[PDB]
RNA sequence: UAUACCGCCAUCUUCAGCAAACCCUGAUGAAGGCUACAAAGUAAGCGCAAGUACCCACGUAAAGACGUUAGGUCAAGGUGUAGC
């Protein structure tokens, strides 16, 4: 039995995000495109080191708010720059939030020499889609 | 290397393994000795850029592990659980009331018990024997109000509320006369278990199965007599007992149909006879038809007792307190 | 702020004229008495049934009248306390007559397929704060099928004063006002209903002329 | 150590049911609840269904649900106990 990204049923009551509660065959249909670059061309380079660099902040950004995140992240490319557009959870204060915010910020920028200023969007409840 | 890290979450599924967080390690405070105007300071009012010692911040450590620990220990903390009947099982044992109704209905008054638990094991089609269970819960406070019911589910706590609406949704009413004993007698014959109950005052013992104990204790009568003749099953007995308490014959009823008044002679008291009932209207003159030697098919059990003829290694000795 | 109603009706016997709105010739008219076989006739309808005519049972139109004028009454006290009264009917005869009596009183009916406990679990199937029907009668306790209507069995569950017109089969053990006689004639189901039609018209007329008695303070 | 998992995939799957919350019945037993000229069944939730792409909505694509196979993988990452 195949289980990719489609969640097995069990119950009535799976409080599923809206990301979450999408087939991994609906990115024509129903779900968008969550991270983008030219490396998924016919065809153009660049396509290793950005999976990767995805991969990695992905992570990166998650460990830095955990728990602080309704959902997955939405990566983004504008410029020498990776604009990420997030779901966050209203968990910590706003002055921690911009002090954190702030600090990763100056970081990205004085390690990989790019700087990755991201998004937020506080809310407080989670966005529960369905009840799997 | 990094290609090695993922999430946690999943690896904790892997590890707990069920099949076929970040609370210790603080955010806002750096895990190395350090001090910024953030935090750890005066918030914005002084706000300097020092550093703190390896020691210090190794000395924080330990203390966010003794608090780990210490929330372990607090996780180790016991409780109490009352045993009903039998040691470590959910015999005699009570819990909190039903709930209310949708438009109210304060049903809080009544308590509930649960008497009984049976792990059914039956098989289907593919699910393989169904860990089915089956319990029989008895709500009610006293005065009458009570009412067993009914509630068999795959789940423990689903069915006790089952139950518990079941029985707020079936209750049972039994005529009595002041609260501690029943009317009079009965010898049932329900299926296949038989009730021999006998007629006893105040302050003479509940001489009952622990199940019919719990019942008379939820309905309100103190203490009776009562032989558990036949077979022991507790669904069969608790339905001829609520059987043979439905079918009871009242002081008023009986007068009222007849006529004759109660005529009695207490020996507790003097021979004064004092009427229990009237008649409601009418009053029969004549006497009844005192027909001697009656037919009265009393039971062995009665005139054993009465001669003093039982003896046993189990006759009426002393029992438990309570 | 109303304690009189309470204490008038409920006070003089035929408050709203109950006898005088049938008659024992009007209902010996229709040949109410008749009912059906020995064989099909049931144990418990012994009692109200009288003898029969080559197997064919009469029924005494003394007590059913009676039961009539308690049915009548109580009606008219439950229509004085605004109440809601369903009817019930399947054998498909005379529905079109019942929904036009239905639309003609002031009250609901439903004489249709009802589905498996429709009363019994109306908190889910039907909305939470539903007035339930506080009256019932029975124009056909016989539906397609020889086999007693599940509504009786909803009233003893739901504690509903329960009436209609008993047949030989039925239990009137389980109905609280049961009213033996015939439910198959046409000029009976006529009489009866238009018995009922004026008795909750006239009911629904001395309830408005005490309130206005009531208002004259 | 995969006959301890997360994760991944395979047949049944040439399928149509699978269920929370309720009600009724079996003198209230494990359990069953189907008869539209209608006898107790109501069913949010998942799936078939439905919906969507190139050349349309067709043909080609995505899914084939609960579960048997302790199905195979330390062999992409960590992983209950042991050890160099
Ligand atoms: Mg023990
Ligand atoms: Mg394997
Ligand atoms: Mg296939
Ligand atoms: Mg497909
Ligand atoms: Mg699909
Ligand atoms: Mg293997
Ligand atoms: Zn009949």
């Amino acid at each position: 039995k195949n289980r990719a990204a489609r969640v097995r049923v069990s119950k009535g009551d799976k409080p599923v995000t809206y990301e979450e509660a999408h087939a991994p065959h609906y990115i024509a249909h129903r779900k968008g495109w969550l991270s983008l670059h030219t490396g998924n061309l016919d065809g153009e380079d660049h396509a290793a080191e950005r999976t990767v660099e995805d991969v990695f902040l992905r992570k990166f950004m998650w460990g830095t708010f955990p728990g602080c995140l309704a959902d997955q992240l939405v990566l983004k490319r504008r410029g020498n720059q990776l604009e990420i557009c997030a779901v966050v959870l209203r968990q910590l204060s706003p002055h921690k939030y911009y002090f954190l915010v702030g600090y990763s910020e100056t970081l990205l920028s004085y390690f990989y020499k790019c700087p990755v200023r991201l998004h937020l969007q506080t809310v407080p409840s989670k966005v529960v889609y369905k009840y799997l | 290397s990094f290609f090695t890290k993922l999430t946690a979450d999943e690896l904790w599924k892997g590890a707990l393994a069920e099949t076929g967080l970040n609370r210790g390690q603080i955010i806002g405070e750096g895990r190395y000795g350090f001090l910024w105007p953030g935090l750890n300071v005066p918030l914005m009012k002084v706000q300097t850029i020092a550093q703190r010692s390896k020691e210090e911040q190794e000395k924080v450590e330990a203390d966010m592990i003794q608090q780990r620990e210490e929330w372990d220990r607090k996780k180790k903390m016991k409780v109490k659980r009352e045993r009903g009947w039998s040691g470590n099982s959910w015999g005699g044992i009570s819990l909190g009331p039903p709930d209310p109704g949708p438009c109210g209905e304060t049903y809080e008054d009544f308590d509930t018990r649960i008497l009984e638990v049976r792990n059914v094991f039956t098989m289907t089609a593919k699910e393989g024997r169904k860990k089915s269970i089956r319990v029989l819960v008895a709500v009610g406070n006293g005065k009458g109000a009570a009412g067993f019911s009914i509630g068999k589910a795959t789940d423990r706590m689903d069915a006790f509320r089952k139950a518990k609406n079941r029985a707020v949704h079936h209750l049972h009413y039994i005529e009595r006369y002041e609260d501690h004993t029943i009317f009079h007698d009965i010898s049932l014959r329900f299926k296949r278990t038989h009730i021999k109950m006998k007629k006893q005052p105040k302050g003479y013992g509940l001489r009952c199965h622990r199940a019919i104990i719990t019942i008379c204790r939820l309905i309100g009568i103190k203490d009776m007599y009562a032989k558990v003749s036949g077979s022991i099953n507790m669904l069969s007995l608790t339905q001829g007992l609520f059987r043979g308490l439905s079918r009871q014959e009242t002081h008023q009823q009986l007068a009222d149909k007849k006529g004759l008044h109660v005529v009695e002679i207490r020996e507790e008291c003097g021979p004064l006879p004092i009427v229990v009932a009237s008649p409601r209207g009418p009053l029969r003159k004549d006497p009844e038809p005192e027909d001697e030697v009656p037919d009265v098919k009393l039971d062995w059990e009665d005139v054993k007792t009465a001669q003093g003829m039982k003896r046993s290694v189990w006759s009426n000795l002393k029992r438990a307190a309570t | 702020f109303n304690d009189k109603i309470l204490n008038e009706p409920l006070k003089h016997s035929d408050f709203f004229n109950v006898k005088e709105l049938f008659s024992v010739r009007s209902l010996f008219d229709a040949r109410v008495h008749l009912g059906h076989k020995a064989g099909c006739r049931h144990r418990f309808m012994e009692p109200y049934i009288f003898g029969s005519r080559l197997d064919h049972d009469i029924i005494d139109l003394e007590q059913t009248a009676t039961h009539l004028q308690l049915a009548l009454n109580f009606t008219a006290h439950m229509a004085y306390r605004k109440g809601i009264i369903l009817f019930i009917s399947r054998n498909r005869q005379f529905s079109y007559l019942i929904e036009n009596m239905a639309r003609d009183c002031g009250e609901y009916a439903h004489t249709r397929y009802f589905r498996g406990g429709m009363l019994t679990n109306a908190r889910l199937l039907f909305g939470p704060t539903v007035r339930l029907p506080d009256l019932i009668i029975f124009l056909h306790t016989l539906n397609n099928i020889f086999e007693p209507h599940v509504a009786v069995r909803d009233a003893a569950k739901m504690n509903i004063p329960t009436v209609g017109i008993v047949d030989t089969n039925c239990n009137p053990c389980l109905i609280t006002y049961p009213v033996p006689g015939n439910d198959d004639s046409p000029l009976a189901v006529h009489l009866y209903c238009r018995l009922f039609q004026t008795a909750i018209t006239r009911a629904k007329e001395k309830r408005q002329q005490v309130e206005a008695l009531y208002r004259l303070q």
